[PDB]
RNA sequence: CUAGUAACGGCGAGCGAACCGGGAGCAGCCCAGCUUGAGAAUCGGGCGGCUGUGCCGUCCGAAUUGUAGUCUGGAGAGGCGUCCUCAGCGACGGACCGGGCCCAAGUCCCCUGGAAAGGGGCGCCUGGGAGGGUGAGAGCCCCGUCCGGCCCGGACCCUGUCGCCCCACGAGGCGCCGUCAACGAGUCGGGUUGUUUGGGAAUGCAGCCCAAAUCGGGCGGUAGACUCCGUCCAAGGCUAAAUACAGGCGAGAGACCGAUAGCGAACAAGUACCGCGAGGGAAAGAUGAAAAGGACUUUGAAAAGAGAGUCAAAGAGUGCUUGAAAUUGCCGGGAGGGAAGCGGAUGGGGGCCGGCGAUGCGCCCCGGC
RNA sequence: GGCCGGUACCCGCGCGCCGAAAGGCGUGCCCCUCGGGGCACUGCGCUGCAACGCCCUGCGGGCUCUCCAUCCGACCCGUCUUGAAACACGGACCAAGGAGUCUGACAUGCGUGCGAGUCGACGGGUUCUGAAACCUGGGAUGCGCAAGGAAGCUGACGAGCGGGAGGCCCUCACGGGCCGCACCGCUGGCCGACCCUGAUCUUCUGUGAAGGGUUCGAGUUGGAGCACGCCUGUCGGGACCC
RNA sequence: UCGUUCGUCUGACUUGGGUAUAGGGGCGAAAGACUAAUCGAACCAUCUAGUAGCUGGUUCCCUCCGAAGUUUCCCUCAGGA
RNA sequence: AAACUUUAAAUAGGUAGGAUGGCGCGGCUGCUUCGGUGAGCCGUGCCAUGGAAUCGGGUGCUCCAAGUGGGCCAUUUUUGGUAAGCAGAACUGGCGAUGCGGGAUGAACCGGAAGCCGGGUUACGGUGCCCAACUGCGCGCUAACCUAGAACCCACAAAGG
RNA sequence: UAGGAGGGCGCGGCGGCCGAUGCAAAACCCGGGGCGCGAGCCCGGGCGGAGCGGCCGUCGGUGCAGAUCUUGGUGGUAGUAGCAAAUAUUCAAAUGAGAACUUUGAAGGCCGAAGAGGAGAAAGGUUCCAUGUGAACGGCACUUGCACAUGGGUAAGCCGAUCCUAAGGGAAGGGGUAACCCCGGCAGAUAGCGCGAUCACGCGCAUCCCCGAAAGGGAAUCGGGUUAAGAUUUCCCGAGCC
RNA sequence: UCUUAAGGUAGCCAAAUGCCUCGUCAUCUAAUUAGUGACGCGCAUGAAUGAAUUAACGAGAUUCCCACUGUCCCUGUCUACUAUCCAGCGAAACCACAGCCAAGGGAACGGGCUUGGCGGAAUCAGCGGGGAAAGAAGACCCUGUUGAGCUUGACUCUAGUCCGACUUUGUGAAAUGA
RNA sequence: GGGCGGAAGACAUUGUCAGGUGGGGAGUUUGGCUGGGGCGGCCAAUCUGUUAAAAGAUAACGCAGGUGUCCUAAGAUGAGC
RNA sequence: AAAGCGUGGCCUAUCGAUCCUUUAGAUCUUCGGAGUUUGAAGCUAGAGGUGUCAGAAAAGUUACCACAGGGAUUACUGGC
RNA sequence: ACCAAGUGUUGGAUUGUUCACCCACCAAUAGGGAACGUGAGCUGGGUUUAGACCGUCGUGAGACAGGUUAGUUUUACCCU
RNA sequence: CGACUCUCGGCAACGGAUAUCUCGGCUCUCGCAUCGAUGAAGAACGUAGCGAAAUGCGAUACCUGGUGUGAAUUGCAGAA
């Protein structure tokens, strides 16, 4: 090792050779894919080519919280609220997830709402030719039927940018924003010798 | 691009360029850095400051989006606002910006700010961004 | 992507994941247990029959120390209730799969040549000027290529339409109810030992010891007790797709190699040959367009030679396209008293060099262009 | 007497006459006063020194080619080494093969593009010789845009001076004055670790008017970076070859 | 290996065939002897292009610039920073 | 008298020889003083014939990196050793890395350093032949019956006759 | 010198441009002419017989005198060292192109029977026998052969193997083992049951399966003939035996 | 008299064990660093590390004597096969270039350099002075942060063995114990 | 009499941990300088004087010596001597 | 009395990284769901030591020996 | 002591010995060099591998500049 | 003048470089999923008018049968 550099440490000390994976096959990746997508395409045809309804999450991890992305399916509440039975949902194009909660009521109403939206613009054939059964449709709207293709359904990501105009008022000017962060974080330290001065208050006096 | 190597400019020159005497021998020196504390340690010491041993505490699973907090200064609050918008205003009407929207978390006091008032809704600030805010006839709004 | 990061490490050399996020692809199911008891409703086998991957009859047997049905926590059993939902086979196909055939235009004129596929002239095809063969650089000579046409045979269990059959008092959905609500044991879990891990008072795994619970159990990356909080339900089982693919078979390509290269092997190459054996392991491609592969005469014991014959050519003559060097023979020339070669000079010989070296330009006088 | 050179300017020539040509020939002022001397006004153009030879397809001319002769010089290369012609090693000869490469990380330099941004690198779409090309996403993927702390945490309140390339104003101009980039030097302000400080306000433990510091930072008071390509260097890899 | 000369020759004798013991193992009237011309640890293939601060080599031309055998530290003294 | 010294060189060592100097005026200080007392700094305004000789563009600034880290030789100073073509130091130069002329021959001794040429002239060293250049012009000494003697280094010769 | 850089030369592909070639491309050869300081390059002549070159950009398994370098080929050594153990050959004739080396006859010698004689086991595999034969091979030679080519040739109730056990090996149930594999007396309804019976039943079951000797144990043969090559006893004749 | 666990006893000896050492005495000889017999302040003998003896035996080491002889004085001669010459056949090692000397200098012993001596085609048989001749990357010695065989009071371990608890592991009786 | 016949007997043994022993065996190490190396010394950290050439630096297994401590005073200060 | 002197020894030697352990200091920071509360982990400054003293955890023998090298280095001739 | 290197300088006991020392003869039994001349000239006694014995040392493997015994001596045909 | 040695040129040898090729290799990409007690992979021996090897086959032995194509196989001979 000699000249001011940077400390090296490059992790080639196994047998790195046998286990060097190339990308060659990377243009034949993608007509495969867009084959087997073309096969599926037919194969389920009119069915919508990117698959089921997703409902609306937020995503985890501070980090993310403020973004919406899709998830993997609808609770039970959100399809029950909605009136989509439980086992008829996965057999008309909307998926499920028995395992999600619905801890806040604004993100329930949202994927209520898709839902019904999904209903208004969805159409059955029926499971035979002649009988028209309950949820079934009329010939007119089956002929106007196509495969649709795409994000029929887009979830924007989050809060779109606006910057409002208002009047500065004399309230506004006066909060402190700085001293209510201190002073709240003073009280989230504080919280236990509070509450041991108080528990121990009930103990002895 | 082999041809512009300089290997290319000691064909027929004995020793390639690496002398009669000291060789190119194969690691005269060892591997890597071997000898960080021994043969090597003028060179660790020099370039290399602090390398050796143990400071501060360690922090068992260390997930970095629990210490994710982006930052930006006042100085750069009025790119934020868009022309037709910073028109509307009078001298008590202010423009609100949500740095959140842009992905900010805190507002930092580096730089200056024009006098027109300016209505900042942060997730946190420090002493200063606010204190020139305020100077500025603006206000501070805290949102999570 | 996180990330050469948190961590781990004679905290040295070094090592090193996961969550979040973004994509590809997405699909969930089935058991055991309280729950047939007016009734084993289940299953195998022989035999017989038929529509034959199965169904039917009958006789033996398995199984009550438990086959079937319900049910699987997302639940569920019950009860009630306007309601809402359910059976199959034909007929023709479309797609995907293999195979066989059919398909444009010059071989017109001259020259060179052994050969025209070369040059010149005159023409033509082109949704076909990818490639190969044919006596030299061939779009038009032949096979092919483009556009497609046809005939034969499959597997298929995917959907596209016409036909008859019409799904239920069983089950399922949905509305309420609160009475029940069963959920896997030498297993979990703890100690200790060894291994493993980034996993640090112990990441997984395994031995042995101890050994559970049912307001209970497993987690929340620092061991511990208590209060709260978030979270999931192990000890039984199945499950496509997105992924991998120096073997097999069938293809298609290449800024790769060009016979000491490329696989060891372009060829009767894992051969010949070696070793008791396990094993080791080569060398070696090219006449000519066509064998037309040299009749015959003469010398010789023969091999062969000398004449000749074939060929464009044999001096291309069966290890034969070209045919370098080292080294060797013959002919001609040159020099030499225990090296030779070498660098500068020049002199003698050679051998070779005609862009090696010019004969034109200005005034003029005609005599014609 | 030797070597070089032969003139596009420096010399020289024509513009007047004489003279084969050297060369000479005019006037006026100063000087000695012989000889004659010195100075004078100067203009237009032009501007590669000559004379004779020898040979001319020859038995000629020259030659960087070959051989030989002679004089002078002259030890066999490669290598390690203070020192090789060495009684140091390797090399009988010839042909063919034969050794700093590829990759990953980083760095400086240079080139290209864009620039507080910059990358389309995993995918998707489209593409009829193309595994190519072309489009798309990113509102936060990487790097950059902010740092100091072990951490809890806090997070740059706006700079002067000396010298300065260059520009401008003044002077007949030499000299003067004004503004002064980059860079070098000097002193500071601010952020943060540590220490110190404390008016007011406040949810009583927080805030922070003022005031700080022989302390420490890979800080700020200059947004310059990101992507690609090439050489070089360090390192890991068979790692220049045996 | 050959020539001459030597040791032993009813014995712990010579010898064929069969069979047993296999590599840190065997077997040894013991020499580290022998175990297929291989023995103070056989042979074959692989890990493996093992590592080497050590020896050898390291392929075209011209032009320009042009050293060091000294300092400090190192189980450092044929090495490296 | 290296490990004694009053005295005390030669050579070598350090600093200075202006524009980065000086002054007047009026300001600042939390330092200093009995105190404008000072110390320093700031602003302004004036002066400053460039303040010895010689020579000359600068590593001035910065970056990246190679090779080297066995040395050896000569004059001088110098340690150990009887000494050594020995071992170890100080200053300078050379060789190594460099051909060329001379010393017959030689890595470092003398001259001198270099593109390919023509002409001239030199340095060290030479001028009987080898071998280019005088058997040149002068004055002495030497006679060897030991190989007389005859080249800085350098290839010895001593005490004694 | 070590070392660094610049500008060139040369080799092979790729993208482009510009071209040569059956009226003779590449490669190779030359006492041919030239250019360049040089790497190299251009042309002439010949040989050859079908491909090739220059320029711009770009790329690489890109330049050899060495490595006791790798593979192949070639010298000097050098017609040299050498062909010398086992006593030994000679004369006529035949044959033949050719005779020291083949064949017949005669002579002289050797092995001297614990043999240089006659037969086998192992090992070999056609070497056996006839006919023919160009090269090679038989370290001189050859008409010749253990070589080459084409054919032919091995006959069993009695010789062997085959049967039996030795030392010893393998082995079923069982024990171990992650598994490959390792254990045979451990004793298990041990493998197999054996014998009399069939016209069915009875008895008994003890130390137990297999392999292992062309020299151990063991049903049975002798004499005389016969081929180019088979047999003493395999074929023929005769005579026997199990 | 100091000391030790005991202080080398019986024996043996310049011995295959003695430095000095060719010990001293005797004997063998013309002459003996040899041999044998004695002597013993034994560098550093000695008792199953076996001490001292010892008939027979030995391809074991050593000294002397008789016989014998080319071992020698001192060489000569003879036989066979070679070498030698011929026909046929026909390698290899080695090889920078080569191949006459003297002195000098030089990496301090030259075939080449400097200065001298010299030096005449082409061949045959021998010889062992030189080629610091060939053979083989010195085996001695050193170095290397290269090994390996062997040892142990080296460091770190390990099969085995000894020891305890638990497990296998049940039954019931007493004595000291809690 | 539903005991094949005996002996030991919940001790042996097995399995898992614990301590001890363990060159039987495995792996590895076994400094440097040095007038070769080894043995000796320490010229390896380190002070004074000298070598040292009147600035500073300056070598040798050069020379004469020293160091790993000691001190509540042998530290501080004042006064007297 | 005071000016002053005093940051060990009149001056020139008398001594020690990382990792680890241990102590002192704050009415300090963390154990990442929130607390109380033992334990642990940090911040600053010392001590436990590396004398081969810029700091590996380390005994022999080889005549049975091996390898890479060295004329940087001994044993013989030669040289001073 | 000089000139003088022309000629000569031996046979044996003991020792591997160079060296030494005796016996004897002799005119005398001087001294040295030539890679301490001379191993493709010999020999192999010593020394100098591997076997083995003794003594001293070492816990041991083993050591011995102590003594002892047994232990392979290759090539010329090249140039001179 | 000759022999020998060295050398220059021309021709002829020796040898297999160079050039020009290529039913082979190497590399990348794609599709598919198919051994065996119904006896596999591998081993052996046979088999053709004239065959040793390779290739093929199995006493039906360089093939039998069906189907497609539509007039050869070929070194020689023969049925055709
Ligand atoms: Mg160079
Ligand atoms: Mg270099
Ligand atoms: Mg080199
Ligand atoms: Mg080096
Ligand atoms: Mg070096
Ligand atoms: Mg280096
Ligand atoms: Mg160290
Ligand atoms: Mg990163
Ligand atoms: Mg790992
Ligand atoms: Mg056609
Ligand atoms: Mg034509
Ligand atoms: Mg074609
Ligand atoms: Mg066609
Ligand atoms: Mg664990
Ligand atoms: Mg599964
Ligand atoms: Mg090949
Ligand atoms: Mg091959
Ligand atoms: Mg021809
Ligand atoms: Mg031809
Ligand atoms: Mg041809
Ligand atoms: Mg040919
Ligand atoms: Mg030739
Ligand atoms: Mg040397
Ligand atoms: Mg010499
Ligand atoms: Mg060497
Ligand atoms: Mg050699
Ligand atoms: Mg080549
Ligand atoms: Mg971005
Ligand atoms: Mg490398
Ligand atoms: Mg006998
Ligand atoms: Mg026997
Ligand atoms: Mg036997
Ligand atoms: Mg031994
Ligand atoms: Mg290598
Ligand atoms: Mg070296
Ligand atoms: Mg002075
Ligand atoms: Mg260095
Ligand atoms: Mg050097
Ligand atoms: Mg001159
Ligand atoms: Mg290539
Ligand atoms: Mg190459
Ligand atoms: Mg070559
Ligand atoms: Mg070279
Ligand atoms: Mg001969
Ligand atoms: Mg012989
Ligand atoms: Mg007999
Ligand atoms: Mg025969
Ligand atoms: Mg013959
Ligand atoms: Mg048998
Ligand atoms: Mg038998
Ligand atoms: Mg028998
Ligand atoms: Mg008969
Ligand atoms: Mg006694
Ligand atoms: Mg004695
Ligand atoms: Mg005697
Ligand atoms: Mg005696
Ligand atoms: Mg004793
Ligand atoms: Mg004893
Ligand atoms: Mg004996
Ligand atoms: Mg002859
Ligand atoms: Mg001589
Ligand atoms: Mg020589
Ligand atoms: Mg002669
Ligand atoms: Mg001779
Ligand atoms: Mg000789
Ligand atoms: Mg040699
Ligand atoms: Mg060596
Ligand atoms: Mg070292
Ligand atoms: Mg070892
Ligand atoms: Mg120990
Ligand atoms: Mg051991
Ligand atoms: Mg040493
Ligand atoms: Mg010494
Ligand atoms: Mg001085
Ligand atoms: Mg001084
Ligand atoms: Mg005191
Ligand atoms: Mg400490
Ligand atoms: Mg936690
Ligand atoms: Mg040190
Ligand atoms: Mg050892
Ligand atoms: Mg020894
Ligand atoms: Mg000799
Ligand atoms: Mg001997
Ligand atoms: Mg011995
Ligand atoms: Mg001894
Ligand atoms: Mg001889």
């Amino acid at each position: 090792v000699k000249h001011n550099n940077v400390i090296p440490n490059g992790h080639f000390k196994k047998h790195w050779q046998n286990y060097v994976k190339t990308w060659f096959n990377q243009p034949a990746r993608k007509q495969r894919r867009r084959i087997a997508r073309q096969k599926k395409a037919v194969k389920i045809f009119p069915r919508p080519t990117s698959g089921p309804l997703r409902p609306i999450v937020q995503c985890q991890t501070r980090k993310y919280n403020m973004k919406a992305r899709a998830g993997r399916g609808f609770t039970l509440e959100e399809l029950k609220s909605a009136g989509i039975p439980k086992k008829l949902a996965p057999t008309i194009g909307i998926s499920v997830d028995h395992r999600r909660k619905n801890r806040s009521l604004e993100g329930m109403q949202s994927n209520i709402q898709r839902l019904k939206t999904y209903k208004a613009k969805l159409v059955i054939f029926p499971r035979r030719a002649r009988k028209v059964k309950a949820g079934d449709s009329t010939p007119e709207e089956l002929a106007n039927a196509t495969q649709v293709q795409g994000d029929y359904m887009p979830i924007a990501r989050g809060e779109k940018r606006s910057v409002e105009v208002v009047k500065v008022t004399e309230e506004m000017k006066e909060f402190k924003a700085y001293g209510k962060l201190r002073v709240e974080r003073m009280n989230q330290r504080q919280l236990g010798a509070r509450q041991k001065k108080a528990a121990e208050a009930e103990k002895e006096e | 691009t082999t041809r512009f190597k300089k290997n290319r400019k000691k064909r027929g020159h004995v020793s390639a360029g690496h002398g009669r005497v000291g060789k190119h021998r194969k690691h005269p020196g060892g591997r890597g850095n071997a000898g960080g504390m021994h043969h090597h340690r003028i060179l660790f010491d020099k370039y290399h400051p602090g390398y050796f041993g143990k400071v501060g505490m360690r922090y068992f699973h260390k997930l970095s989006n629990r210490f994710y907090t982006p930052t930006v200064n006042v100085e750069r609050l009025w790119s934020m606002v868009p022309s037709d918008k910073a028109a509307e205003a009078g001298g008590d009407k202010a423009p609100v910006v949500d740095v959140s929207q842009f992905g900010y978390f805190k507002v930092l006091g580096k730089g200056m700010l024009p006098e027109k008032p300016i209505v900042v809704k942060a997730k946190l600030i420090s002493k200063i961004a606010e204190k020139k805010i305020k100077a500025a006839g603006g206000a501070v709004v805290l949102v999570a």
